[PDB]
Order: C-alpha cells, then structure tokens, then sequence
C-alpha cells in the first residue's frame, strides 16, 4: 500500500505539472472545454429531469 | 483402547504442528511475493500516468489555441454535441411549455 | 491511448477549423439549422410534457 | 499517506484554483458513475443556456 500511493502520488504529480503550463497559456478555452466535457459524462451517466422553478 | 486413542491423538497433534508450520512458511512466501507484483504493477501504472498526461498536454495544447481562434462558436458547437451525447439515452424525462421559445411555431399566426 | 488522444484532438482541430469560415460568412442562417438540428435530435431522444405553467 | 500528502503539498502548490477546479470535475466524474441517482435541472440553468433559440 505505501509503495502504491507514492507512485500514484508521483504519476498525479507529474500529470498537473505537464498540464498546467497550457492551462496557464489560454485559460478560458481550456476551463470551457474541460467544463463542458466533464458535464457531458456526469449528465450522461445520471438520469435528468428538466422542469422549470 | 484408552491408551490406543492417547497415542493416536498425539501422532495426530505431531503432523498438524508440522503441516501447520509448512502451511506458515508457504504463506509468508506468498505474501512477499504478492508485495513485489503489486510494486511492479504500481511502478508501470505512474509510467502510464505519466505517458497519458503528457498526451492529454499536447492535445489540450492544439484545442487551446485552434479553439481561441474563435471561442463562442466552440462553446455552442460543442455544448450543441454534449446535449446529444447527454439527452442520447431515453432513460430520462423532459419537461417543457408551449410558451417555450423552441416552441414559438407550435403556436399557429 | 496517448497517440490516440493526439489524432483524435489533430482531427477535431482540423474540423473545426474547416467549419468555421463557413459560420463567419452567414453566421444566422447556419447558427439556427445547427440549432434546430440539436433540438430535433434531444427532443426526439427524450419523452415529453407540455403542460402550460 | 504522510509521504503522499508531502508531495501533493508540493506540487499544487503552484496554483490553487486550477487544482482544485480539476479535482472536483473528477470528483463530480467518479461519484455520479453509478446509474443509481436523480438530477433535477431546468431550461434557464446555465449548462443549458445554448438550448433556447438565439
């Protein structure tokens, strides 16, 4: 278990880092389009109902 | 009879301590063995990490910029793309209103 | 999966940097056909009710 | 866990906000996995503003 979460820790390390310089590059495309795809899967994956308040 | 049953309980308890104690052995040998494997495969899954966050870098690179080409359009191309994938199963309910602007032709001039 | 993910984004680069001079020469006219297109498509994916509120 | 949390520590460090904003869409992606749960939204919510005509 320690060994396992060391490396997992190190790879999530070495992963942010890789990514965000580009963030950092052009932030508002890559907050919507990081944005949008998350909301694609999560609502895919629930069950929705749309009615109005 | 007696003492038949005493001495066959004791050959008895003589094997069972000495299956026991290979079945300890045996045990041991395994666990470090599974400690190694689970090492290894933990080593090559930070190497995947790695090699996949290096990838998903790089394309986030080109949609970042062929994307700020023009941002608005992108954002309704792609929420129009994310509506079909969501909405593609039928496992859910809708609810709208003949008021509704979609609808704005359902009402007859 | 990493070359994957590079030619799929290479591919959608490509898209939609075609589509997009045809957007920017009569941008209603295509905006309302893809518009129509989408809800055409999720309202016939999904059971409806119009009840007025 | 403590080793863990050293480098995690470490490595965020450099910005707050994007790590947070990227945890929590991962966060959002992993819980809702399970086709077990029920979301009631509604035509003027900000996700489906694209939805009514321009």
């Amino acid at each position: 278990y320690k060994a396992q979460t060391i490396l997992e820790a190190q790879g999530e390390v070495a992963r942010f880092a890789k990514l965000l310089p580009e963030y950092k590059a052009a932030p508002e495309i890559t907050r919507e389009r990081l944005y949008i795809e998350t909301m694609e899967k999560v609502l895919g994956n629930t069950r929705k109902v749309l009615v109005n308040d | 009879e007696a003492i038949y049953n005493r001495m066959r309980a004791e050959r008895e308890a003589v094997a069972r301590r000495h299956r026991s104690q290979g079945q300890e052995e045996a045990e041991k040998l395994r666990a470090t063995a599974d400690y190694e494997v689970t090492r290894t495969l933990a080593e090559a899954e930070r190497q995947g990490r790695i090699m996949r966050g290096e990838g998903d870098a790089e394309a986030a690179k080109l949609f970042a910029d062929a994307f700020s080409k023009d941002p608005d359009f992108y954002a309704f191309i792609r929420s129009l793309r994310a509506y079909e994938n969501s909405f593609s199963g039928n496992q859910d309910v809708m609810v709208m209103s003949p008021d509704s602007d979609f609808f704005r032709y359902m009402k007859t001039p």
